[PDB]
């Protein structure tokens, strides 16, 4: 019944930056606050216990503060190993966690390369059609992917998948999949995805005509 | 060094029972309280249960009360979580964690967690993937590099392994996280960026393996004339 | 009888 909320949900920063994360408890928890670090595929790791005490092996650049309802985690100088998600946890009344704050690498804006693949002849024979739009190596992660079938905006029939931020060049890649029945797909001509991104001065459309691929 | 090894997770149908184990080493297991914690995309980090060092006092989260029971066997250095009446909302990675060392404090958290074991609850049945090529063409190139790939569609459960040219091709490969469709089935795409000049003289085959269905498919990906 | 957040270890 003690709700922990963190802010921001995503924090973009560079190596060497000083970053701060805030955690807020819906009621007072004194100093019974723990800070955890987690990288994708790995368990959470305790960094700070009882608000301000670093655990053994944690570098001195980490520190925490707060007492009552407002808490803060601070990294004096961001290290390449520090990019991860950070959770706070109260341990006075059961154990409840915040929703996490992802510390993400902030690089210069990179426009995506947009590619489109028509459905395979094998799949079309089976009775369905999948059209795939590929946005490769972009930054930031936010991108608008709009499917248009003869310029009619598609809605509720597409799915997205985003990679983790690349450890080397810090870019994201995204794949959108539009699926229709064979009979629906055969009704229309122009299949296209419109991509809106910060690195594109105006939306970029990749398209093809059915039967001309 | 403290080591916690979860086990017992798997893919099961709703309404069933499943029992996770956590084996401890590198510290005196019989002298510490132990926790069960789970994590899912929908609910985040959720505390599940705690059990006292001697197996007496047990406390449970409201969301598992009446369905899950926690227990331990100190002679085996093992912590247990018996789950009953599993629902889809119980799907998560379940971690085991050791309570913080004794001090003068009156409140206690946790310090070390295990690696985690995955429990997937779903009424879907095992199904092999369909593997369709993502043909390179003029609409998947820009500036001398061409994108191609494979669509691994409508399979259950996770995971599938995807290699290229029997593992000989490892550069430029992007294998996207699988998405759980509203059907209960998963789908993913694996792409690779190659030189445009190579498409005429280099063969590209994606190799997909789905162990739950003993499925393995080799799909040659050929360019399209557009 | 106990606080669930109390010391769960030997004491």
């Amino acid at each position: 019944d003690i709700q922990m909320t963190q802010s921001p949900s995503t924090l973009s920063a560079s190596v060497g930056d000083r970053v701060t994360i805030t955690c807020r408890a819906s009621q007072s928890i004194a100093s019974w606050l723990a800070w955890y670090q987690q990288k994708p595929g790995k368990a959470p790791k305790l960094l700070i216990y009882k608000a301000s005490s670093l655990e053994s092996g944690v570098p001195s650049r980490f520190s925490g503060s707060g007492s009552g309802t407002e808490f803060t985690l601070t990294i004096s100088s961001l290290h390449p190993d520090d990019f991860a998600t950070y959770f706070c946890q109260q341990f006075t009344s059961y154990w409840t966690f915040g929703q996490g704050t992802k510390v993400e690498i902030k690089r210069t804006v990179a426009a995506p390369s947009v590619f489109i693949f028509p459905p395979s002849d094998e799949q079309l024979k089976s009775g369905t059609a999948s059209v795939v739009c590929l946005l490769n190596n972009f930054y930031p992660r936010e991108a608008k992917v709009q499917w248009k079938v003869d310029n009619a905006l598609q809605s509720g029939n597409s799915q997205e998948s985003v990679t983790e931020q690349d450890s080397k060049d810090s870019t994201y890649s995204l794949s959108s999949t539009l699926t229709l029945s064979k009979a629906d797909y055969e009704k229309h001509k122009v299949y296209a995805c419109e991509v809106t991104h910060q690195g594109l001065s105006s939306p970029v459309t990749k398209s093809f005509n059915r039967g001309e691929c | 060094q403290v080591l916690l090894v979860e086990s017992g997770g798997g893919v099961v149908q709703p309404g069933t029972s499943l029992r996770l184990s956590c084996v401890a080493s590198g510290f005196s297991f019989s002298t510490y309280g132990m926790h069960w914690v789970r994590q899912s995309p929908g609910k985040g980090l959720e505390w599940v249960a705690i059990i006292w060092y001697d197996g007496g006092n047990k406390f449970y989260a409201d969301s598992v009360q009446g369905r899950f029971t926690v227990s331990r066997d100190n002679s085996k250095n093992t912590l247990y979580l018996q789950m009953n009446s599993l629902r889809a909302e119980d799907t998560a990675v379940y971690y085991c964690a050791k309570a913080y060392r004794t001090s003068l404090d009156k409140k206690y958290g946790m310090d070390v967690w295990g690696q985690g074991t995955t429990v997937t609850v779903s009424s879907a049945s095992t199904k092999g993937p369909s593997v369709f090529p993502l043909a390179p063409s003029s609409k998947s190139t820009s500036g001398g590099t061409a994108a191609l790939g494979c669509l691994v569609k409508d399979y259950f459960p996770e995971p599938v392994t995807v290699s290229w040219n029997s593992g000989a091709l490892t550069s430029g490969v992007h294998t996207f996280p699988a998405v759980l469709q509203s059907s209960g089935l998963y789908s993913l795409s694996s792409v690779v960026t190659v030189p445009s000049s190579s498409l005429g003289t280099q063969t590209y085959i994606c190799n997909v393996n789905h162990k739950p269905s003993n499925t393995k498919v080799d799909k040659k990906v050929e360019p399209k004339s557009c | 009888n106990v606080d669930p957040n109390a010391n769960p270890n030997v004491d």
